[PDB]
């Protein structure tokens, strides 16, 4: 959770978060600002414009404190920064009115705490918002998904 | 003139070329839609 | 329950019903009229006249409220608008002469809160009322089932 992830500051205003997984550092591209970790701020980032995501590598001292992700990805319930989150049928959902702009980059964790998705943004609607998020193929190849009308946060 | 224009040959091979070319292509897909119908229907009958 | 499904209306007859499944509106094609949920009437339909059905993407503002279909079709009872139907011999079967005309577009639901198929209209040999319906293949192939001589409902 917030114990192993960091916010992004723009003019000292928080506008997103960055996450380290497998020692690789990942950040949402549309969140203009700087990751709130000066030991990390010197990192050099490569980017994936189709994913709207960019990434780098953490210092060798903190490699032990990275998150880890897996593609087992069972259907059903998951946990999020605001508590309960859910996934099914190839869509991640959370009740309407939570999240939205300024809250992208948030990770989604399993019972084991393993991360399975990180927030890019989404669409706010109905009972549940339709999250736009990066995920992975059953084989563990990344996939970024954007439900119709979703927007980055 | 010692001959009359048989219209079958009044078109030069170089010109008759375009007639015999364009009249074919226009029909090229007339049966393909039905072929796709047959394929999808038999796939259903194979899986239904 | 089925209240997440709505009647199509014409002349004053609830001449059919429609369902929001997978974010798409579904209604019988052979039935014409005003879909009672007026928001659904803003959708522009696409047709599958061989299946006697038409569909269109439901507006995002409530698309997360859509029902979801199933691959499961084992024999047994399934909850229906007239109580339940017995799925047997791979066919939807109903008691001889119950329910009927007016149910076009009525859903048939998985006890888990999922939709197994959509009815079109019935037939009856005498032992049971046979149902004509659109269903789903285990790999997601939508397939219409229609006992011979099935009438429209």
């Amino acid at each position: 959770e917030s114990d192993k992830t960091f916010p992004i500051m723009l003019n000292g205003q928080v506008n997103g978060y960055a996450c380290v997984v497998g020692g690789r550092l990942m950040k949402p591209l549309h969140v203009e600002g700087k990751i709130d970790n000066e030991q990390l701020a010197a990192v050099k980032l490569k980017k994936a414009s189709m994913y709207d995501l960019e990434y780098g590598d953490v210092p060798q001292n903190m490699k032990s404190d990275t998150l880890q992700y897996t593609s087992d990805k069972p259907p059903g319930f998951y946990n999020w920064h605001h508590g309960a989150v859910q996934y099914e049928n190839g869509r991640f959902t959370v009740p309407r009115g939570v999240g939205g702009k300024g809250d992208s980059g948030r990770p989604i964790l399993d019972n084991r705490g393993r991360v399975v998705a990180i927030v890019l943004g989404g669409a706010n609607e109905g009972t549940r918002t339709a999250l736009s998020v990066v995920t992975w193929n059953q084989k563990g190849v990344t996939i970024k998904d954007t439900p119709e009308g979703s927007e980055p946060w | 003139h010692k001959v009359d224009q048989e219209f079958q040959a009044a078109v030069s091979k170089t010109s008759w070329n375009w007639l015999l070319a364009l009249f074919g292509g226009a029909s090229s897909l007339i049966a393909v839609g039905l072929i796709v119908l047959v394929c999808s229907s038999m796939l259903i009958n194979t899986r239904r």
